């Protein structure tokens, strides 16, 4: 099947800035040697969480590195830039990579992003729609205009031209259905929680169906994705020990990222939580190998889907973030298999 | 004294979006094992004149794929965007390519394309000058706080930080008077445009010495560059053919009709186009009057691959 790294460029407390620049990169490079077809990168602003905020730059840094590596971005927040801009960019990626770019979109989560970019924060699902369409036209036509209280903009050219016909291909990181709904109606790949379960999952995907087939897709190619947190180790008591800390940081961190509170500042105009986290290692590839397999398969079984995308960053440091990628490699990679 | 390459990209009837592209990524390649020093690339919008709106992209893409030059942006306009993204962009490339990346900037030059991302004039200096004391900022301290008739936000990070202390290295470009004036008082180099007449480069260079001076600024270090074209062939007339069928759109979309023939001919006859002997000598004037401790040229006119491929050598082996 399909394999991917994920990667958040979280910073852990013991680690500096530029050390997290620098296993970042290393990773992104050693991926293929693990076995993995594509590295995805999540983007965050301003925060401990995540340090990497343009994850097109970093794509672009990876995929010059390699030959054959694929890199996605698992999350560009929509809204919060410019459409031109963007297609530019991921037209660049696509004709400079020669077609190894995976562009993973989604909607927007934190506030922030929005009060600094200086974007519409209700519009929020408004604009990635509308956004998408511009960038969408711009991708085969070759030209680009707007016309709504979203942007305006006249007809200009598009440089360069899509390399991949029609623009790289596009993914959408859905939670809510509103947006599952969206995505289905233009039959759109997506990103799966790792927060969620089988049944969760495996239920999205129904609804994601049910219009789909409504609007006459192939339900059999769509390639969606089963994205987890990984933690093989031999001792199914550390794995899992390890990672229950990773979930504090990871939540206490997210969970900061609500930031920005203290009202002397307007975004006015001119120009919150689920429920429990820190037992969602009981649903991932977190163990030895023979539980992971197993927590995997699963879910597979029940989705069709082959494409399974994980992130290691919970291991902490750059060796056993390996290690712990190898075997999985050696031992979970080769034992899985493909739907029903 | 330092060289190096840059790429206009610009696209035709004859050489196209994917062409281009290749062709600029394929002589980086090249170029890479040579005593090229830097490489660097022209940002342009919306027109044939530059294939290219985002050149911290390209920069990360050839940062990643080299292993000797550094890279740089040569023209980024950030007077039409947000200067986060920039200095987010750019710390991160200082970052990930770990000191070798280098910074330069820009004004806006096309009214138009101010027009068309929401900026008003009435403050295109002032706005200019403000996205660079933020991205000056957080270069420096990580942090920002705008607060501006511009931009309003609350204090922030910057990540990732900065590899370099104090940021990756800046440059301006000279497209006005008054940037010149603005850039000398900070002290910070230039880059001085091929398209520009001899005269021009010698005015702004000049200009900024001159200010240099007056504000207290010990530029003896400085050092600032040049941006060249060249094009050699044992046929004057045909490096010349050439290349004026090359730039013919780019002058009636810059310098409207102001006197094609008049601006042509002069670009023509300052830039490095002619035969080695022609070529070599107008580098030399053009250096002189202007004083750039950095030539940057852009051998991109030459369409037969063999023969730029071996105009290249010829100017490696000078060293």
């Amino acid at each position: 099947m399909k394999f991917g790294n994920f990667l958040l460029t979280y910073q852990p407390p013991e680690l500096s800035q530029t050390e997290v620049m620098k296993r970042l990169v290393n990773l992104g490079k050693a991926s293929e040697g693990c076995g993995f077809d594509t590295v995805w990168l999540l983007e965050h602003h301003f925060t401990e969480f995540g340090l990497l905020g343009n994850p097109y730059v970093a794509a672009a840094h990876l995929l010059g590195a390699t030959e054959t590596l694929n890199v996605g971005t698992a999350a560009i927040v929509l809204p919060t830039a410019h459409p031109v801009r963007q297609a530019e960019d991921v037209n660049l990626l696509d004709q400079m990579s020669k077609g190894r770019f995976r562009f993973g979109i989604c909607r927007g989560l934190y506030d922030k992003d929005f009060r600094v970019f200086g974007t519409d924060m209700d519009n929020s699902r408004a604009l990635m729609d509308c956004w998408y369409d511009l960038m969408k036209e711009g991708f085969n036509e070759g030209y680009i205009a707007a016309d709504n209280e979203h942007i305006k903009f006249p007809k200009i050219q598009l440089n360069p031209s899509a390399y991949t016909q029609g623009g790289a291909p596009v993914y959408v990181v859905a939670e809510s259905a509103s947006t599952t709904e969206w995505a289905a109606e233009r039959g759109l790949p997506m990103i799966l929680s790792w927060i969620i379960n089988t049944h969760e999952k495996k239920a999205q995907l129904d609804l994601y169906n049910e219009v789909a087939t409504e609007h006459g897709y192939d339900v059999t190619k769509i390639d969606h994705c089963l994205s987890y947190i990984t933690s093989v180790d031999h001792d199914s008591n550390r794995a899992k020990d390890i990672c229950r800390n990773f979930l504090g940081h990871w939540y206490d961190s997210y969970v900061n990222a609500t930031k920005i509170f203290d009202d002397s500042d307007q975004t006015k105009g001119y120009d919150d939580t689920n429920r429990r986290i820190d037992y969602s290692y009981e649903i991932n590839p977190v163990g030895t190998p023979e539980e992971c397999i197993a927590i995997i398969q699963q879910d597979i079984d029940a989705t069709g889907i082959d494409n399974i995308c994980c992130g290691f960053e919970a291991n902490g440091s750059e060796e056993e973030i390996i290690a712990s990628m190898k075997l999985f490699q050696s031992d979970v990679m080769p034992y899985l298999k493909e739907k029903q | 004294m330092k060289f190096g390459l840059f790429f206009l990209n610009f696209m035709n009837s004859k050489r196209s979006s994917d062409q281009v592209i290749e062709e600029m990524l394929d002589t980086a390649h090249y170029v890479d094992q040579l005593k090229f020093d830097t490489l660097a690339v022209y940002e342009n919008h919306f027109s044939n004149n530059g294939v290219v709106g985002a050149p911290l992209t390209v920069a990360g893409f050839l940062l990643g794929m080299t292993k000797n030059a550094k890279v740089a942006s040569l023209n980024h306009v950030i007077t039409t965007h947000h200067p986060v993204r920039v200095a987010e962009e750019a710390c991160l490339l200082d970052q990930m390519s770990e000191g070798r990346f280098a910074f330069g900037f820009s004004d806006c030059e096309k009214s138009a394309d101010m027009r068309f991302f929401n900026r008003p004039t009435d403050s295109q200096f002032q706005l200019f000058s403000e996205c660079h004391k933020i991205i000056n900022d957080a270069f420096t301290t990580g942090y920002c706080h705008p607060n501006n008739d511009f931009y309003s936000f609350p204090k922030i990070s910057v990540n990732p930080h900065a590899f370099t202390e104090g940021g990756p290295a800046q440059f301006v470009n000279a497209t006005s008077k008054e940037v010149v004036e603005w850039a000398a008082k900070l002290g910070l180099p230039l880059v001085f445009r091929w398209d520009d007449s001899n005269a021009q480069r010698k005015e702004y260079a000049g200009l900024y010495h001159e200010v240099a001076q007056a504000h207290g600024v010990d530029v003896s270090q400085v050092r600032h560059k040049l941006t060249l074209l060249v094009n050699q062939n044992v046929d004057g007339e045909a490096a010349r053919a050439e290349a004026r069928v090359y730039l013919e759109e780019f002058v009636r979309e810059s310098y409207s009709n102001t006197d094609f023939e008049q601006k042509m001919g002069e670009l023509l006859s300052e830039n490095a186009i002619g035969t080695y002997e022609e070529s070599t000598q107008a580098a030399r004037v053009a250096i002189e009057c202007c004083g750039a401790a950095d030539l940057l040229m852009s051998f991109e006119s030459m369409e037969d691959k063999a023969q730029q491929r071996a105009v290249i050598d010829v100017v490696n082996a000078n060293i």
